[PDB]
């Protein structure tokens, strides 16, 4: 991540373009007229629940849309999960830098301890054991702010 | 036998804020036949008929499509009527939406300096538009433009600059006449196709 | 949730009086002095990728560290997995009431959305699809804030 | 033969910034031996020898944890020196940190009104203890106060009061004499053990 002085867009022409090469197929064979993805779902990407929100459909899409249509009709498997790499492509880019989708994003001092913790073994369920009062330290502290 | 044929196809073509739909006539058309044309906001189960009756193949749906940039777009369809008959409907592949719009400048001024040629492209302020909804409102980022720029005297030949901004600077590297102008616009984040502006020259002398 | 008028100490306390049970067996067998959880985990509570951190431990904590204890020494197994429930009974009254544990919050609209398109089946993933323009719109319209 | 018995145990008692350790004798003690006070910042492997000879049972470590409550705790060990000889050490079985500590008041005022009795309570202000933390400072949120009252004429009976402030009022339903007061403090988040005050009683006439 470089900060991101704005390299996002070329990523979602990358994903509309990559939408157009179905855009016809589906919006041919879609004959309902009720909005699925109601505007709720977009206040909750407003909401302070957003990046949660915004993680859950790329994994929707992802995991049971994409692979549902793909399968089901080959004429465009492809053509869907090169869009699906667009995307996936934009997650991995919007997770790089912090603010977008921080709700994807491990902690540093959480992996170094439950290295060091690893790096113990039999010593370490005793430490983090003996430990657990710092731990309601830091969690007493977290909700004190 | 008694049927009517249904209109080959329907499609929009529309610039900001000028939403034009057409369609192909069915084959061997009377001219006491014209076209019924419904419109449809996505989200509403609701077909809204808007001209009963049409003896054209186009027609201009701006007017009942001033939202489509604050929206999910739209579904349009076409049937053929003679006396008291009409054809099946044909609605449109896809939804109209702004992915469908193509974009165009207002125009473009040009002034002439030292060795620089100031550029200024105005942005399209169509009547139809709501105040709201100016270019730069509904396009707030990313927009760019492509540049050719010919010599007279001269043959028709161009050189191309890619600027960012409706300004931009042409340099004058020490030569005459005249320098004719043409921009294309577009959005960085879109895939929105464009066109390119009617030419603008400037006499340098 | 009732915005949380401050029921949260008394559940602190449950927490500690919980480990008091099981503090000098493990402080008795714990003979490192370097601190496992160090501080850097602090500031992690403390940096926007808070809620994540604090997630994770409680995550390790319950999975690994009291699985692995509580096994190899049934001695205290049980005092521990008390602590456990302690704990389980926090992070639940924790998310209950957003600002806290957000990241652990399934959103709303997803959820409605994810049914609408189970109640409608083959329909469904015709919809969703041609809809990914909205989609793309709704994950721009996120960046743009 | 020649070995030197250790400590029994050594474990600490305090009180907010009074850390006192506390160890028991070694068995059969000869008046020439003493014991060698050492401590431990938790996070750094390093035993700091605070007294090499102490003739006593106890020893005020409060000067060298002055940090107690902005730390993660300590280990204090003990061990016996008699001559050239000493003892194993002997370390305390917890980390002592601010759960160890005893909470108590600083004192209570007691001013008599109408039907109420004002209250108010002073929270310690030790010496040892640096400005920058307060008992308010180092327990924040969730202090409260149990409250005992007896009344005088009469029996070693008391009635029992929950407070959540350091400030409370005693109702005077129409009676006279003397009123002695208690308080024990505590945090409802912690489970720190606390103590009664000195009684402080107020003569209504």
């Amino acid at each position: 991540c470089t900060h991101f002085p704005g390299n996002l867009p070329n990523m979602l022409r990358d994903l509309r373009d990559a939408f157009s090469r179905v855009k016809t197929f589906f919006q041919m064979k879609d004959q309902l007229d009720n909005l699925l993805l109601k505007e709720s779902l977009l206040e909750d990407f407003k909401g302070y629940l957003g990046c949660q929100a915004l993680s859950e459909m790329i994994q929707f899409y992802l995991e049971e849309v994409m692979p549902q249509a793909e399968n089901q009709d080959p004429d465009i498997k492809a053509h869907v999960n090169s869009l699906g790499e667009n995307l996936k492509t934009l997650r991995l880019r919007l997770r790089r830098c912090h603010r977008f989708l921080p709700c994807e994003n491990k902690s540093k001092a959480v992996e170094q301890v439950k290295n060091a913790f690893n790096k113990l073994q039999e010593k370490g369920i005793y430490k983090a054991m003996s430990e657990f009062d710092i731990f309601i330290n830091y969690i007493e502290a977290y909700m004190t702010m | 036998g008694t049927e009517l044929p249904s209109p080959p196809s329907v499609w929009f073509e529309a610039e900001f804020f000028h939403h034009i739909l057409h369609w192909t006539p069915i084959p061997q058309q009377s001219e006491s036949t014209c076209y019924e044309v419904a419109l449809l906001r996505y989200g509403i189960e609701s077909w809204n008929s808007i001209s009963q009756c049409s003896q054209t193949l186009s027609y201009d749906l701006t007017a009942v499509t001033l939202d489509l940039y604050h929206s999910n777009g739209y579904r349009a369809r076409v049937r053929a009527v003679d006396g008291s008959r009409h054809s099946q409907w044909t609605v449109t592949n896809t939804r109209f939406s702004v992915d469908e719009v193509t974009l165009t400048v207002g125009s473009v001024n040009l002034e002439i300096h030292n060795g620089f040629i100031l550029g200024k492209i105005q942005l399209p302020r169509p009547k139809m538009a709501p105040a709201q909804d100016t270019y730069e409102s509904i396009f707030s980022h990313f927009r760019e433009y492509e540049i050719a720029i010919r010599k007279v005297p001269g043959q028709f030949t161009f050189t191309h600059k890619k600027v960012k901004h409706e300004q931009f600077s042409l340099l004058t590297s020490g030569e005459v006449g005249e320098f004719c102008v043409q921009v294309k616009p577009s959005v960085a984040s879109r895939s929105n196709k464009g066109m390119w502006s009617k030419e603008e020259c400037i006499s340098l002398t």
